[PDB]
RNA sequence: CUGCACGCGCGCUACACUGACUGGCUCAGCGUGUGCCUACCCUACGCCGGCAGGCGCGGGUAACCCGUUGAACCCCAUUCGU
């Protein structure tokens, strides 16, 4: 055996993630596990700045690009012999998952 | 003890621009203060008429059986 | 509690050779002595215990005395070493704070001395230019006409 | 007798070359310690072995011969006080001679790298 | 009443304390006490003399607040604003050495004492005194 | 203008305790062109004018130091 | 040639030996996040990092 | 080894999508190439070439 | 590339008393942090020093540690007076 397993889910895009929310909510409570919720860490929010310009002519220009990177968290207990169908039930090219140790 | 009349307090909260002021008035006896210190007791003091003006232009009367705590941020 | 004036107020003192004024207080008024500044003015008053809120005219030509030889030579009645201006002095080897022309003799000797072994920095101060390093195409124009 | 007047720091000359080099940082100020403090390198050494190779050499009363280098971040030291260096400006070998003052300063104070404005009227600029 | 120090205004309570230990001087004075500048972003020695028993008296209100401050935190709360002059200005930590050595004249009259992790926390001692001469300062604040 | 009495006359010193207290508003701004005192030593004999009970103080306040005179009727 | 001390000036600390990651510039560039691109060559695969815009 | 921060793990994936797209356009310029899609997994990642001209590749 | 008989352009301080000092006293947000190559990161704490800093000992790849980010102006008490 018995754990105490963090799932971990991050992502650029939210839409995404917010699909893997909820279908790994829907998927410990159809095996009627016990879940605690997404909890919202914040959103960071790196906002890298350049002069727009190749060379030093212009009217002083600059452009912000920026990428907001979401990330939720939640907990289960349950052992990990089903880290298989934890992983694979979801394949999902921009999600990027972790599950924290199972030594409790 | 929680015998004579238990949570009868609301927390209610203020905001100006990034201080966020959230008081939690319970039902008591007249006992007015803000982060442990009280209202008279303010560092920018020429805005004592400012701050403990709710209870100047109310009265002290009226608002005497609360206990209004305020905690900043 | 100083409260008319007492008979005797020099207006003008006179200490090692200028005449520091005696309108002043005690502590801004030795920083005329060219040598002694604003902050080691203030360590030579506390280790004399005068009154530093007392004016400069105001105290005996013995309070007076005890002040400057403190000043006088300050290694020697506990004050301490990165402190003083001429220390570990390029030609003695020894600490001191000077106070006086003999602060203007020990300025001009060093730039003489970079400009007799032909240092880098004494060119600059036998020519009326910037000496550490900064730029002087666009600063300190009315140096020159 | 055989006598002039001078004094450097309470240490005369006559016991800075029996004087080791641990101990000369007691004398010299801050950033020439710092130099001590470090590693003196190889071409740092290389010179002043041709200066040990300079002095040893010379004929009586008389300079060594000048000895052309190229660095100009040594520390003017006790063991070629009184020596013929020959340090680069730029163009040229400037020809030094080293003397019981500026212990304390560089080989590159004497060989200056530019040469100093001499004139100046205002051409098509200066509007 | 039953009366904190909390209520109390504290820009004169420090001169009670300080008033407190200079009548109690049992408190230990380093030895370069007027050779010290205080946080070099300042350009005088203090024109008071005993400052470092007003000194260690703020060093105690700021440490009751917070128990668990370091000597660099010391250094943080005092820290002020450095005018460089011709550059523009910019803030400045306070001083280690004197904090410091505040904080062992504090371990000496035994109002201080070592925490858990890194820090500094204040004896029953220490708390007991100075809530009693805070009503005291209060009392004769409303005489 | 220039740095003028430093340390009281005795020819002024009784203009000062005849009239100085006769004044309406007293005030170191005030007494320092009235009299030829370069300020600073008013506010050592306000303070003292204070200590006997013959001005009553209003402002203290750090750069504002403000009395009147004995209350006549 | 004479290996012993021909790149001996140490590629170390400092802007001569920090280079850009696409096509070896030196200049302008950003080791911001660890990405040492030049300013230059950024912008073409801005989004092909995934720096969007606002919008 | 030792691993790095989640702000410098996105861009790593950012920076190394962006390369492959660079050199197979310099490598399967001739095809109808049209971009990639990867997947990263902690088995067998799976990137895959939209090429028009399948033959070709 | 920083060289200075001189001219011009963005900008920083000041010319004070609505301030300068000294000591109290106090309240922010955005954000970045140890590297495939690349080796140097933010640092709390403790003890040495008037100060830059030096020493061991620890966290932090981060809503975890720095960090309740005890920011400044300003508030107030003294000193300074055209
Ligand atoms: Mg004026």
């Amino acid at each position: 055996a018995i754990h105490r397993i963090r799932i971990t889910l991050t992502s650029r895009n939210v839409k995404s993630l917010e699909k893997v929310c909820a279908d790994l909510i829907r998927g410990a409570k159809e095996k009627n596990l016990k879940v605690k919720g997404p909890v919202r860490m914040p959103t960071k929010t790196l906002r890298i700045t350049t002069r727009k310009t190749p060379c030093g002519e212009g009217s002083k220009t600059w452009d912000r690009f920026q990428m907001r990177i979401h990330k939720r968290l939640i907990d289960l207990h349950s052992p990990s012999e089903i880290v298989k169908q934890i992983t694979s039930i979801s394949i999902e090219p921009g999600v990027e998952v972790e599950v924290t140790i199972a030594d409790a | 003890m929680p015998s004579k009349g238990p949570l009868q307090s609301v927390q209610v909260f203020g905001r100006k621009k990034t201080a966020t002021a959230v008081a939690h008035c319970k039902r008591g006896n007249g006992l007015i203060k803000v982060n442990g210190r009280p209202l008279e007791m303010i560092e920018p003091r020429t805005l004592q008429y400012k701050l403990l003006e709710p209870v100047l232009l109310l009265g002290k009367e009226r608002f005497a059986g609360v206990d209004i705590r305020v905690r900043v941020k | 509690m100083s409260l008319v004036i007492p008979e005797k107020f020099q207006h003008i003192l006179r200490v090692l050779n200028t005449n520091i004024d005696g309108r002043r207080k005690i502590a801004f008024a030795i920083t005329a002595i060219k040598g002694v500044g604003r902050r080691y003015a203030h360590v030579v008053l506390r280790k004399a215990d005068i009154d530093l809120t007392k004016r400069a005219g105001e105290l005996t030509e013995d309070e007076v005395e005890r002040v400057i030889t403190i000043m006088q030579n300050p290694r020697q009645y506990k004050i301490p070493d990165w402190f003083l201006n001429r220390q570990k002095d390029v030609k003695d080897g020894k600490y001191s704070q000077v106070l006086a022309n003999g602060l203007d003799n020990k300025l001009r000797e060093d730039l003489e001395r970079l400009k007799k072994i032909r240092a880098h920095r004494g060119l600059r101060h036998f020519w009326g230019l910037r000496v550490r390093g900064q730029h002087t195409k666009t600063t300190g124009r009315r140096g020159r006409t | 007798r055989t006598f002039r007047k001078f004094t450097y720091r309470g240490v005369d000359l006559d016991q800075l070359l029996d004087m080791s080099y641990e101990q000369l940082m007691q004398l010299y100020s801050a950033r020439q310690r710092r130099r001590l403090n470090r590693g003196l390198r190889r071409k740092q050494h290389s010179l002043l072995k041709r200066l040990r190779k300079a002095k040893k050499e010379a004929p009586p009363m008389e300079k060594p011969e000048v000895v052309k280098t190229h660095l100009r971040d040594m520390i003017i030291l006790p063991e070629m006080v009184g020596s013929m260096v020959g340090v680069y400006n730029g163009k040229t070998f400037n020809q030094v001679e080293i003397k019981p003052e500026m212990i304390g300063h560089y080989l590159g104070e004497f060989s200056i790298t530019y040469k100093p404005v001499k004139h100046g009227r205002p051409g098509i600029g200066a509007t | 009443p039953g009366v904190t120090v909390k209520d109390v205004n504290q820009q004169e309570f420090v001169r009670a304390l300080a008033a407190f230990l200079k009548k109690s001087g049992k408190l230990k004075v380093p030895e370069w006490v007027d050779t010290v500048k205080l946080a070099k972003h300042k350009e005088l020695a203090p024109y008071d003399e005993n400052w470092f028993y007003t000194r260690a008296a703020s060093t105690a209100r700021h440490l009751y607040l917070r128990g668990g401050a370091g000597v660099g935190s010391m250094t943080k709360i005092y820290g002020g604003r450095q005018r460089n002059g011709v550059m523009p200005s910019h803030f400045s930590r306070g001083s280690k050495s004197v904090a410091r050595r505040v904080l062992q004249a504090l371990e000496g009259l035994k109002m201080v004492e070592k925490d858990q992790d890194g820090g500094r926390k204040l004896t029953p001692q220490g708390q007991r005194d100075l809530d009693r001469i805070a009503g005291q300062v209060a009392a004769a604040n409303k005489k | 203008k220039l740095n003028n009495l430093v340390l009281f006359d005795k020819a002024t010193y009784d203009k000062l305790c005849k009239e100085v207290p006769n004044y309406k508003l007293i005030t170191p701004a005030v007494v320092s062109e009235r009299l030829k005192i370069r300020g600073s030593l008013a506010r050592a004999a306000l303070q003292e004018l204070l200590s006997k009970g013959l001005i009553k103080l209003v402002s203290k306040h750090r750069a504002q130091v403000i009395y009147t005179r004995n209350t006549k009727g | 040639g004479h290996q012993q001390l021909y790149w001996s000036h140490p590629r170390k600390f400092g802007q001569g030996s920090r280079s850009c990651r696409v096509c070896s510039n030196r200049h302008g560039l950003i080791r911001k996040y660890g990405l040492n691109m030049c300013r230059q060559c950024f912008r073409q695969y801005a989004k092909d990092i995934g720096f969007i815009k606002l919008d | 080894a030792v691993q790095i921060s989640k702000k410098r793990k996105f861009v790593a994936d950012g920076i190394f999508k962006a390369e492959l797209n660079e050199f197979l356009t310099r490598e399967l310029a001739e095809d109808g190439y049209s971009g990639v899609e990867v997947r990263v997994t902690p088995t067998r990642t799976e990137i895959i070439i939209l090429a028009t001209r399948t033959q070709n590749v």
